[PDB]
């Protein structure tokens, strides 16, 4: 809210780890736009995929 | 449409965030907010 008040566009980086969409599991509910990045191995080839 | 006024309670985002969210849908919430046809409370 301090950044928002000052009129600043914020971007944050978080980790998943074992699972879920965030490490803590709840930062997704304390943001406005969540994007998930993946580097999944199918068979033996990896295809990087991004989701909104 | 159905003539039943409403109240909104938000425990996360500020009311202006919801207002801007629905701005694109043509819902035009601020109009209702100040017309007292709907209410908002931020906690």
């Amino acid at each position: 809210d301090w950044l928002k008040e000052r009129g600043l566009t914020t971007v944050i980086t978080a980790e998943r780890g074992d699972g879920a969409l965030t490490r803590q599991g709840l930062e997704e509910y304390v943001s406005d736009c969540v994007i998930l990045l993946d580097h999944r191995v199918e068979n033996q080839i990896s295809t990087r995929r991004l989701r909104i | 449409d159905h003539g039943e006024p409403g109240v909104f309670v938000t425990f996360e985002e500020r009311p202006e965030d919801i207002v801007n969210n629905v701005a694109s849908l043509g819902f035009e919430l601020d109009k209702l907010i100040e017309e007292e046809k709907i209410a908002i409370e931020h906690i």
